RNA sequence: AAAUAGGCGGCCGUUCCCUGGCGCUUGGGCCUGGGCGACCGGCCCAUUGCCAGGGACGAGGGCUCGGGUAGAAGACCCGGUUGAUAGGGCGGGGAUGUAAGCGGGAAGGGUCAACCGACCCGCUUAGUCCGCCGCCCCUAAUCGCCCGAGGUCCUGCCCC
RNA sequence: CCGACACAGGUGCCCCUGGGUGAGAAGCCUAAGGCGUGUCGGGGGAAACCCGGCCGAGGGAACUCGGCAAACUGGCCCCGUAACUUCGGGAGAAGGGGUGCCUGCGGGUGCGUAACCCGCAGGUCGCAGUGACUAGGGGGGCCCGACUGUUUAAUAAAAA
RNA sequence: UAAGGUCCGGUGGAGCCGCCGGUAUCGCGGAUCCUGCCGGGAGUAGCAGCGUAGUCGGGUGAGAAUCCCGACCGCCGGAG
RNA sequence: CCGAUAGCGAACUAGUACCGUGAGGGAAAGCUGAAAAGCACCCCGGGAGGGGGGUGAAAAGAGCCUGAAACCGGGCGGCG
């Protein structure tokens, strides 16, 4: 659904993605570090991390992973697959908002949270003669832009 | 500089000790790619079949030392780059 | 236990074994004043050769031939950028004031064919804007306000303790940096006045070798090790081998500790830095001081150095030298200061100008 | 990061306007009765100050690029055309030991002729190679991004 | 196929005479034929540490319960060969020498100069001629059990 | 006292209380309890060790290090 | 009497799936709405995915009545 208030006919644009299958804490620390700006400047952000340029800075979950250079948290680490979906969230908010009367690229986002959606589980094998669960996640993330300007 | 052409001679030597030897040979070829590249501006390149035949002659654990190689810019359309070079062995 | 003891594996005397603070060296300990001279001195590592002297150096014969090992050190010349004036307090030495020298002549500096745009490089000293350390913004009048500081000082009179000087490289040879290394040297003498006379005239002037320094003494050097990264156990405290043939363990503490007490104590071998650390290495022999290199017109006290091809890992050799004994700590290409030594040898005299017999000409490589 | 939480030198930030409301709100000088004084009362000044509505400017530093005297990542150190950092070319210094070709010799065997020949010598202290140094800006050190403020909430020392 | 798994496992035959090699159904290389899905990539000249493996002066087991591990010998030809003895064996004892390429001959089998094999002499290069791969270290006393075989399918292969 | 009762708001959209007398497969914190669902571990270990294999152009496609074509470089050789 | 972690092994695709050479062993899996109107038409999207509008009411939108806890994101208050 959406986890946030609305006035979507003149203030506010929302879209949804359900069941992207990525990984839930990635989506994590892009949500908190895009979270705030206006469009345009999320679109140059995930930009940046796709070339391998801007580091996401890991902050809630960050065990046991490389620094990064930099202003910013001392780990980091790009989550390529998220930023080209979330792009595709970002975009249909566009589009929309658009036949809704709103301009986009001045709509600041004050509003993106994941959900952690049903689990695509298995087994693979482990020694012994067992075998352990395999399970890849499957993740809804929601965005909610609105309109600031003067 | 704009327009055709640099012979260039590019040092192999990271290759030795920068990755190891077998795969010294596809090493070679970034750092051809790189070198043409940085000196050009320009995107990764496409250089000839020569080239890697070069590398490749005596096999995948002995590239030669040095390399020479004539690169040439040239533009494109539609929208993008500068940034295309056509290089091959000389 | 067999009772049968084992002595300590390293030091904890040169320990923590930790990364330097700065890549110039520091100093609190100073040596012994006696005169009205520079102490503390600076160079660049060049490279090493070996050298034949005539003992002097006493020990084991004095008058036999012997082989000593030599490091050449390329020294720039230094500016003494400004005199540091320090109060004594309550708790420790602090630093009054200082007055620095804003003020611009054009420095002594070449380079640069192309040719169409000399641009001219004629250094206000340039060096100093390399130096990222920040400047006023009206040159003659910052010098003279604190001039005038200075004036106090003196007149109070004995407010004020010593002097010491923040004194920087000059790189107009160099090609290793091209940005000043900016110092602290003492100004000894024995009374503050007699040192506050010698700075001020100082600060305008290009310094040598043979102002700070003579021949046939016994130095220190002080100066940030070369750095290896991180090493084992076995490097970095000494580890003995074990029994009839180990695959698994080999390089291996097996104890930390017991089970109580329930803690690791600091003195266990353990992999960390090594390398990159802060060394004073005590009392070596000044075999020479000359100027060039490569050819002098005169055939004793050197007839000129320098190996044909450079030294591997440095640049050409040409401005003021000096040439001490043995090993000197650091890497290639590193920055060194040179201490006097605070007391040399007693049992073993300094014997002024050392006889050299014959210099290296061969390279490294 | 010694909580007695340091010392110095330099560099920085260190703002406007209409309209309405207020000012011993804020700040100074003078007279006289009272006070040691601050203070009350009388006289004099403010391009000013304050509230509400809109409004400027941006020192440092990283990311960037070429390499390392540095280095598990990150960090560190140096250089970036105000330049010789890295590579090319050339030349200097080093490592190996005589290159390919050709010419001659070469145990012999053959119509002892055209020749078949391991090997040897000359060419040739050759050739091949360098993680080093110098000359030299040819090539590449471009292009471009950011984060980080707004003499400080309130108090007292000296003036305003 | 079977092992839950597309498991380094392990289940029969046939191609066992491909070429080079060399005693060879050996190794390596290579042909027909097959594949690069023994299915995750890239980076750090990659530091410590760990597995496989290479090399170590001088010394030559001082290590350790113990030469364990590892090393050495090494193919082939020739010479020579002890104690002991069930006379069969020990024995490939031990130890010593040689071995390449070229040039020219001889012998054997044959038929007439084929196909191979075994010797001989001269010339000559390297540090090294089984130069690689393949490839026993040896010797002596003692205990036990004759031997070969079998054994705790899966911590004991032994003297049982 | 309390075991537990009762009222309001949101949600929900058909059944439900009280009293009195009865009755029981009648009240849960543990049982290396049983079953079901879920987090940390982790974005770590594995995706390495055995004879260590790919690579450049080009084709296709929304997406190509691992699909195909050629070239180039290899392993295998009673076996991959 | 029980009421779907209960009661028959089994409210159903059950003596099924599956295990085991075999004898034998053996689960889980119920609920749209008044009507299927079970998603047309329109905008977007590579898109069989997903978002807005379209139902009396979609926390009635496809194992769809209700829709807890653990737990996960975001936000508010407070602490930091």
């Amino acid at each position: 659904g959406y986890s946030f208030q609305n006035f979507d006919p003149k203030r506010m644009a929302r879209a949804s993605a359900r069941d992207l299958r990525i990984s839930p804490k990635l989506a994590v620390e892009v949500c908190r570090e895009l979270r705030g700006m206006m469009l345009n400047d999320a679109l140059r952000y995930l930009d940046d991390v796709i070339a391998l340029k801007r580091p996401v800075p890991l902050k809630r979950y960050n065990d046991s992973q490389g620094h990064k250079p930099g202003k910013g948290f001392g780990p980091g680490r790009y989550p390529v697959k998220v930023a080209k979906a979330i792009k595709k969230v970002l975009l249909n908010v566009k589009n929309n908002a658009v036949q809704k009367g709103l301009d986009p690229d001045k709509l600041k986002i004050i509003h993106i949270a994941a959900h952690k959606g049903p689990v695509l589980r298995g087994w693979y094998p482990r020694a012994f003669g067992r075998a352990t669960p395999f399970n890849e996640q499957t993740t809804h993330i929601e965005v909610v832009v609105e309109e600031i300007r003067r | 500089k704009a327009g055709e052409e640099v012979i260039f001679t590019v040092p192999i030597k990271k290759i030795k000790k920068i990755v190891p030897r077998w795969k010294r040979a596809p090493r070679a070829v970034k750092f051809v790619r790189e070198f043409v590249a940085r000196h050009a501006k320009a995107q990764e390149v496409i250089i000839d079949p020569k080239v890697n035949e070069k590398i490749w002659e005596r096999g995948i654990e002995k590239p030669p030392s040095k390399l020479r190689v004539k690169v040439k810019v040239e533009e494109e359309k539609r929208e993008g780059e500068e940034t295309v070079r056509i290089a091959y062995v000389t | 236990m067999g009772k049968v003891h084992r002595p300590r594996r390293g030091s904890l005397g040169f320990s923590p074994r930790k990364r330097a603070k700065s890549i110039v060296p520091r100093i609190r300990s100073w040596p012994k004043e006696t005169e009205v001279r520079m102490l503390g001195f600076a160079g660049y590592k060049a490279g090493m050769t070996h050298i034949l002297m005539i003992d002097d150096e006493p020990g084991l014969t004095n008058g036999k031939e012997i082989f000593m090992p030599v490091t050449i050190i390329e020294t720039p010349p230094l500016r003494v950028f400004g005199i540091r004036a320090y109060r004594m307090g309550y708790l420790g030495l602090e630093t009054a004031t200082e007055v620095i020298v804003p003020d611009f002549p054009l420095d002594n500096y070449p380079a640069k064919e192309r040719k169409g745009k000399p641009k001219p490089k004629m250094t206000f000293y340039k060096l100093l804007e390399r130096r990222i350390a920040t400047l006023p913004k009206n040159y003659t009048q910052e010098m003279f306000e604190q001039k005038l500081g200075q004036l106090e000082d003196m007149i109070k009179e004995g407010e004020i303790v010593d002097v010491r000087a923040i004194v920087a490289t000059q790189p107009w040879v160099i090609k290793l940096k091209k940005k000043p290394e900016v110092m602290e040297y003492a100004i000894g003498g024995t009374s503050v006045e007699e040192k506050f006379n010698y700075i001020k005239e100082k600060l305008g002037k290009e310094l040598r070798v043979g102002e700070v320094l003579k021949e046939g003494e016994l130095l220190d050097v002080i100066a940030v090790t070369k750095g290896k990264g991180t090493q084992g156990p076995v490097k970095r405290w000494g580890i003995k081998l074990r029994a009839h043939k180990d695959s698994k363990g080999r390089r291996k503490v097996g104890s930390i500790g017991p089970w109580h007490p329930a803690r690791v104590m600091w003195t266990v071998p353990m992999a960390g830095q090594m390398g990159f650390h802060h060394r004073t290495e005590l009392n070596k022999r000044l075999i020479a001081i000359g100027e060039n290199g490569k050819l002098k017109l005169d055939e004793n006290t050197e007839i000129e150095i320098t190996p044909k091809g450079g030294f591997p890992h440095y640049g050409i050799v040409r401005s003021d030298f000096m040439m001490i004994a043995g090993s000197v700590p650091g890497a290639i290409k590193r920055i060194i200061r040179v201490r006097p030594a605070i007391r040399p040898p007693k049992k073993k005299p300094p014997v002024q100008r050392p006889q050299i017999t014959y210099v290296s000409v061969e390279s490294k490589q």
